RNA sequence: GACUCGUUCAUACUACAGUGGCCACACCAGAUCCCAUCAGAACUCUGAAGUUAAGCACUGUAAGGCUUGGCUAGUACUGAGGUGGGAGACCGCUCGGGAACACCAGGUGAUGAGUCAU
RNA sequence: GCAGAUGUCCAAAGACAAGCUCAAAGAGAACAGAAAUCUCUUGUAGACUAAAAGGGGAAAAGCUUGUUUGAUUUCUAUUUUCAGAACAAGUAGAAAACGUGAAAGCGUGGCCUAUCGAUCCUUUAUAUUUGCAAAAUGACGUAAAUUACUUACUACUGUGCAUAUAGAGGUGUCUGAAAAGUUACCACAGGGAUAACUGGCUUGUGGCUGCCAAGCGCUCCUAGCGACGUAGCUUUUUGAUCCUUCGAUGUCGGCUCUUCCUAUCAUUGGGACGCAGAAGUCUCAAAGUGUCGGAUUGUUCACCCGCUAAUAGGGAACGUGA
RNA sequence: AGGGAACGGGCUUGGCAAAAUCAGCGGGGAAAGAAGACCCUGUUGAGCUUUACUCUAGUCUGGCUUUGUGAAACGACUUAAGAGGUGCUACUUUUAAAGUUGUUUUAC
RNA sequence: AUCCGACUGUUUAAUUAAAACAUAGCAUUGUGAAAAGCCACAACUGGUAUUAACACAAUGUGAUUUCUGCCCAGUGCUUUGAAUGUCAACUUGAUGAAAUUCAAUCAAGCGCAGGUAAACGGCGGGAGUAACUAUGACUCUCUUAAGGUAGCCAAAUGCCUC
RNA sequence: CCUAUUAGCUGGUUAUUUUCGAAAGAUCUCUCAGGAUCGCUGGAGUUGAUUAAUAUAAUUUUACCAGGUAGAGAUAAUGAUUAGAGGACAGGGCCUUGACCUAUUCUCAAACUCCCAAUAGGUAAAAAGGGCGAAAUAACUCAAUUUGUAUUUCACUCAUAUUAAAUAAAAUAACUCCAAGUGGGCCAUUUUUGGUAAGCAGAACUGGCGAUGAGGGAUGCUCCUAACGCUUGGAUAAGGUGCCUAAAUAUUCGCUCAUGAGAUCCCAUAAAAGGUGUUGGUUCAUAUGAACUAGCCCUGAAAAUGGAUGGCGCUAAAGCGGA
RNA sequence: ACGGACCAAGGAGUCUAGCAAAUGUGCAAGUGUAUAUGAUUCUUUAAACAUUUUACGCAUAAUUAAUGUAAUAUGUCUAUUGUAGAUUUGUGCCCCACUUUGCAUACAAUACCGGUAAGCAA
RNA sequence: GAUGUUAGGAGGGCAAAUCCGCCGAAUUUAAGCAUAUAAUUAAGCGGAAGAAAAGAAAAUAACUAUGAUUCC
RNA sequence: GGGUAAUUGGCGCAGUUGGUUAGCGCGCGGGUCUCAUAAUCCCGAGGUCGUGAGUUCGAUCCUCACAUUACCCA
C-alpha cells in the first residue's frame, strides 16, 4: 500500500474549503501514568492478591488498521482517515 | 449427544394458527427521509394555505361578530 | 455457511439468452409516479441499484421516487405475519406494473357504458360475468362429418 | 426518390451474386489554418476534379441463421385419490394440467417525428 | 455432505473522459525457426477484468492515454442475517466542498456477490462546547477617580486531571473469560440423552446354495469342474446402528448336563461316474444311533501324536459362575 | 407363538387347566445386595505433577534506621588562571589544593 | 535346572508377604561452628549437640567376584569477574512555579566465560565391494554433543512370533 | 460450628367439576441435560361488528408477473464419448502411417443448457377512493407567477334496487397488557442427501403420534374409518358374513390340486433361472408341427424349545380374480 | 426401566423486601400525615381518635457529561392543523341519505423545549 | 532499687442478650474464576455497665447561615 | 515497548572532516631452485532513507534487519 505524503482533499474545521494536506501516519502514543484508568489499575494492583485484571493472550489477527494524520496546510488542523488494514504500508514511495 | 440441527415441521400451522397477519396499511406515511426540497415546498404550500384560510375564517368572523 | 447478497442467484441473475447487453434507451423514458404498482426485476448489467433475490419478480407500489432511484413498499412474509419493507433500486431494475391495466381499461370502458346507460334510462350489470354454464344448442353436422371413433389395437 | 434523429433490436444477422443515381448519402481532391499521428491511414480542417467500384438501397440463393404455424403428442413429465397391480424395480386407473429436441411449411420486416428533391 | 475460497491485495488495480478492440486462426515478409516483430482477412469474446466460484461487461466494465484524489465531512429512508436487536456489508438520497468531461452526466473506493469486532481501559484529534464543588491565575485589560476594600465594561484566562464527539490499539471460541497436565488411590450428582455384552433391524465382511457357459477334462461345455458375469439363503465371524438396560441382566475359557437344527462325518437304503474288481467322487430320502484319548497354550481358534466307523457343522442370552 | 421399548407371569391367538400337602433342587423370576466403582456428562470435587495462571514461607541481594569516636587516600561540586578549536560573548583541557560533598581503606 | 532377590530381617491390621522395603558393601554431595551445614518456630528460641570431618547432614546403588565405556551440546548444579549488557527501591543531577517529567550509577539474578554424567539424561543412516553363490574385512557418502563400548538376550526386556 | 453452604442434576410435590389449550422451530449464549429472546397458549381489557356488509380468507375466477425443477439435448454452447464416410500438413518406401477439415453416428452431466412444464408463489379486481373541471398555496420544478408537480377548497358523478368477479356458522374480528409451559421429538405418504443397507444418519411438504380414547387391521403409540357430555331408537363407515364371531356354508362366472397350496394396505421376506402341470391368447408352416405370450400351480425354497393364513379347519372353498 | 410389603399420623411454591401489571377503593394537580406529639383513652386500648391557615416521598417538565437551559404566544378566557371517528343538532316519536358537532383513539402534519450538527456570530 | 507471713488494701474466676477492643476465614454470588462478594461476618482472645460507646468542634456549610453526642 | 551491540571486499575485521585501508579468497609477473613471498591488481551503496557541515561511511535522525535483559489491565 503507497500513500502519496500530500493530498488536496476537504478542510472539515476551520476551512469548508479543498486544502493540501500533509498526510502522515498516526502513532499509538505512551499511556501515561497520570490517566485515571492507570491510577485506578496501579492502586488495585497494589496489595496483595497477584493480578486483578485480566491480561489478553490470544493475538488472533496480525495486522492493523492504518490511521492517517491530514493536517490541513492552512488551519493547521489535523484530522484522522482509516484506512483498510495491510501487511505493508508505506508512504510517498516510488510510484 | 447429537442435537437435531434443525427442522421447519410444525412451523406452518404456528403461523397459520394466529393467521397471516397482514400490515395495517394506514392512509398517511411519515416523510422523514423522503425528497427534501419537496416536502419543504410543500410544508410551505400548506402553511400558505393554512395562513390564507384563517385569515379568511378572521375577516369573516370579525365581521359577523362586529 | 454461505449467505451472501446474491447467494443461490446463478440463474435468477442471469440475462436470458441472446438478451445480454445493457438496458434499452428507450427505458429511461418510462414515466414513474407516487402509488403506482411497479414490478422489480433485477437487470443483472446494472450492479448499483440492485434489489435483494428475495424482490426479483415481485410487485409493490412505489412510496419514493429519487433522481435515479425509486424507494417500493413490497410485502414479505415473515413466519407468522407478513410485513411491509421499503426496497430501494435504481431505474433499471424496476418496470411499471400490467397487475392493474385489466382494472384500469374496465374502469374506463364501464364509466363510458354506464354513462350512456343512464341517458338511456337502463339497468345493466357492470360486474364481470364469471362465464360459467353454456346454454343449450341445436347444432347442426353433414353425416359425411361424423366419425367413428374406437380404440386402438396396441403394436 | 433521399436524408437526420429514433422505436422494435436478426422476419432486421451472415455469405455469395445482380441492379441503382441529379441534388441526397458516400467514395473522392488537399494539408495553410484548428487539430492529429511513425504514418492527413485514422481524427480535424479546406474543398468539389472524378465515380457508382465500394459504402448505402432493392432483389435473388432447392443459402446458413432467425421467426411464425403445423407436427412431434395428449408422447415425456406432473398436482390430487386409491385397503390399485406388482416381491420389487416400476406400471395402470379416477379427477386434472401438459412439454422439449427433431422434422415439415411459410416468411426475411414493420414503424414515430422532422426535413430535402421532383 | 460435495468442489472450493477468506483473515488479503491496490496512489492505482480508486474517479472521470477520450480513443481503441481482445483470445485465436489463416496467409504473407532478410536474418527469423513451433514459437520473437510487421501487414492483411476472419474473429459474440472463445481474451481481459488482483484473488475462489458464479454472475456482468465490446465505440466496455477490457487495453492505452490525459487530468485527478468522491478511498472527503455531516445526516437520513432503508436491504441482507434477523428477535425483524447489534455489528458488519450494502442500496437510494440530502447538506457542503471538489474531481472529471465540451456537456448531459458520473464519482461517498475497487463491475457484483466474501475480505471482519462490544463494554471497560488506553491513545490522538476537534470544539466562540464544559467541569475539578467558598474563590482567584490572560490582566488592574480598557475608560474615568484619588493616597480607596473607588466605579463601569471586556466571547477569547495557570499546570495537571476529567469529561463530550471521532477514529485507532481486540477479543479468529470471531455478540467478545486472563488459564497446563495426571489419577492404575480416587469422590459426588446424574446419564441407557452415551461406549464396553446379549438381544433387535441391516449384512459390507464370513459361511452356504443357485443361473449362463469361455474353457479344463487325450476327442467331450455340464462324469467331475467351471473363468468372465450374475441371482439368492443364513446370522455359525467381524462389521455398521445406539432401540432396551448405567438406584448393575455377573463380562473369556474349560468342566458338567440336557435339548434342538441339518447345510449328513459315519451308520441305513438308493441314483450317477471319466464305475472291471478294490478304493473313491458327485448326489437323493433320511437327525434313529454315534461323533474319542492325549502333548503345547488361559485360551476360542490352532497344530501335532494316536485310536476310530466317524472322529460333521451349528443353536439354545457367544446355553450353562446363588 | 405373535406383537410390543426389537427376550412376557399378565396383552392377543392357541396348548391347556382339578383340593391340600412332604423332601430335594438350582432352569427362570432379565432373583437378592447397592442411587455402576467401568464409560460419558457436570462450567461438582479431591490427591498428585510441572518450563499451566496468579501468588506465598524460606532464602540471596540493595536502600534507610539502629550507628558512635578518629585518620588517610580517591572522586565529585564550587572558585582563580593557562591552552584548543571558537560567535564583548559561547563550549573542551590543563593548572591550584583554595572552600563544600560523596566513596574506599584503616584505627578505637 | 532356569528366573529374581545376595543372605538374617520388614511390609499393604480385614483380598497382594513378593522379585517390593531394609541391609552390609560401594559412590557422590554439603559443612571448620555459635555470622557453619541440615532442620523446627509467629516471635522468642530450639533439634542434630553430653556433637566436631574416623563427625553430622543429604542422596543414589544394593553381599562377594569381574567391571562400571563415549557425550557438558540440552536442562540442572556450581566457579571467577570493575573488562562486562540488562534492573528495582534509593540516591544524584537537569528542567519547571511546583506536582511531575527527564537523565546517571559498583547489588543480587540472568546473560558472558568455565567445571561437572556413581547430576537428570543421551549414546545414527545410506550405498558399493573378495577366483563359485552368499556375506562384506575394505571403500565412498550423509550426519551427531556423543553415535550403545565391555557385555547380555525372543530374558519378568523381541511386537513380527507359536 | 460457618450451614438449612451450592447443585444448569435425580426423586417427590396433597380436593371436584367446567372452559380454553401448547411446544419439541428460531436467534444469541464457555452454549449442546441450561438460559434469555421470538414463535405457539391462557387470562384481562378496550376498540369494533352486531346492518346475510365491509374489514377478512392456508379457496377459486379474471388480468398481469417471476422462475429453470421434472422432462428434452448432445448435430445448440461447455464438459465428456463410440464408430466409421468423404476431402488439399508431418514420416518412410505412385503407395503406406496418421494428423487435420466437412457431413454423419452410439451414449452421458448435482456443481451443463437452445427450450421448458405440473405444482408452488406474487400483485390487482373502486367510496378516507376514482374520474372530470375551475380557483387558490409554494421557497419545489420548468424556458414558463402560470410549464408541471403536490396540497387545499369548491363543483359535476362513478354499479350499490344482489352488493365495481365467485364463495364464505367472514367480527369467533383488530389491538393492548400480564403471564404459564415449551425450546431432547418421533412416525406415515411423497421428494431427497450420505450409506451396501438398516426399525441407520440428515433434510422438504402435509397429516398424525406426542397430548387421544372409539370401530376395524387376531395382536400393535403412528395404518383404515373416525376423533369422545349422558341416553333411547334408526341407519351406516372401515371391515366383514363356515365356526370361534354379529352377519351369506348367498347368488353368478372363470382359475387352481400343492408328498411343506393359498388366503385383507402398513405387514411381518423372497429372486435370477426353469416345467411336456393346466388355462387362455399371438404369429408362422398341410389338424397336425413349431415359436412365443401370461394366469394359477410346481422346482428353485435349509436352523436351531413345539407352532401358527389369529385358531379350527377349508378343495361342488371357507383359496385366487371378478360380478 | 426405576420407587412402592401393609396401615396410621406427619409431609412440600410459603414469609419478607423491592418493582411492575391487573382489578377494587378513597381523594385528585395533588396525594400519603413519616417520626413525633394531645387527649377525662388506658381490661379490651399494642387500637381507635386528632394534628394553630412552605417537614419528607412520589407526582406536577424535560433535556444535557456539563456551566446549565427549559415547552404555540399576547395577536386571544382564543385553548395548533388535517383524514377517519363516538355523541349531539336539524331536513327528507320508530330506516337511511344530506347537513351540525368532532370525545377517545389511530395515522400524519405542524409549531415549541433540551442536546448535537450546519450557517452567522460583539 | 531490693527484701520483708511488717499495717491496710486491690486484681484473678463465673456469667453475655445488649456493649467495648483485637484477631480473622471459607462456604456462597459472579451461572467458570483469580480482584470483588460473602464480610470489616462466623469461629478465636481480651474488657465493662444497667445500659456500654459517643460527646462539648482543629464540625458543617457557602446560606438571610447552623452549633456537643446518641437515636428515630 | 524500554536499554545495549552488530552487520565495510567473497571471509572475517578494526579504523572516523582535507582518507575506503589491510590479512585471508582471486589473477599474472617475478622469485631462492619446489613452496614462501616484495609488489600490482579482482573484491567496498562503510546495511537502508533523510538531515547537519570551507572540509563526512563518519556528525544527527528515522525505517526494517540480529542477539542477552526487561515490561507485558482493552
Amino acid at each position: 500500500v503507497n500513500v502519496p505524503k500530500t493530498r488536496k482533499t476537504y478542510c472539515s474545521n476551520k476551512c469548508k474549503k479543498h486544502t493540501m494536506h500533509k498526510v502522515s501516519q498516526y502513532k499509538k502514543g505512551k499511556e501515561r501514568l497520570s490517566s485515571l484508568g492507570r491510577r485506578r489499575y496501579d492502586m488495585k494492583q497494589k496489595g496483595f492478591g497477584g493480578q486483578t485484571k485480566p491480561v489478553f493472550k490470544k493475538k488472533a489477527k496480525t495486522t492493523k488498521k492504518i490511521v492517517l494524520k491530514l493536517e490541513c496546510t492552512k488551519c493547521k488542523k489535523k484530522r484522522f482517515q482509516t484506512m483498510k488494514r495491510c501487511k505493508t504500508f508505506e508512504m510517498g514511495a516510488d510510484k | 449427544a447429537k442435537s437435531k440441527n434443525h427442522t421447519n415441521h410444525n412451523q406452518n400451522r404456528k403461523a397459520h394458527k394466529n393467521g397471516i397477519k397482514k400490515p395495517k396499511k394506514h392512509k398517511f406515511m411519515s416523510r422523514k427521509g423522503l425528497d427534501p426540497n419537496f416536502f419543504r415546498n410543500q410544508k410551505y404550500c400548506l402553511k400558505g394555505i393554512q395562513k390564507k384560510k384563517k385569515e379568511l375564517k378572521l375577516k369573516a368572523k370579525q365581521e359577523k361578530n362586529n | 455457511k454461505s449467505r451472501g447478497k446474491r447467494s443461490g442467484t446463478r440463474y435468477k441473475f442471469s440475462k436470458k439468452f441472446r438478451k445480454h447487453g445493457e438496458c434499452t434507451a428507450n427505458k429511461y423514458l418510462e414515466k414513474l409516479n407516487y402509488g403506482d404498482y411497479v414490478d422489480i426485476v433485477c437487470d443483472s448489467t446494472q450492479q448499483k441499484g440492485m434489489p435483494f433475490n428475495y424482490y426479483h419478480g415481485k410487485t409493490g407500489k412505489i412510496f419514493h421516487i429519487t433522481k435515479r432511484g425509486v424507494g417500493v413498499l413490497v410485502n414479505k412474509r415473515v413466519k407468522h405475519r407478513i410485513e411491509q419493507k421499503k426496497v430501494c433500486v435504481r431505474i433499471e431494475h424496476v418496470r411499471k406494473s400490467r397487475c392493474n391495466e385489466d382494472f384500469l381499461l374496465r374502469k374506463i370502458k364501464n364509466a363510458e357504458l354506464i354513462k350512456e346507460a343512464k341517458l338511456k334510462n337502463e339497468h345493466i350489470n357492470i360486474k364481470r360475468k364469471t362465464e360459467g354454464p353454456k346454454p343449450a344448442a341445436m347444432i347442426k353436422v353433414p353425416p359425411s362429418k361424423i366419425i367413428t371413433i374406437e380404440p386402438l389395437p396396441f403394436y
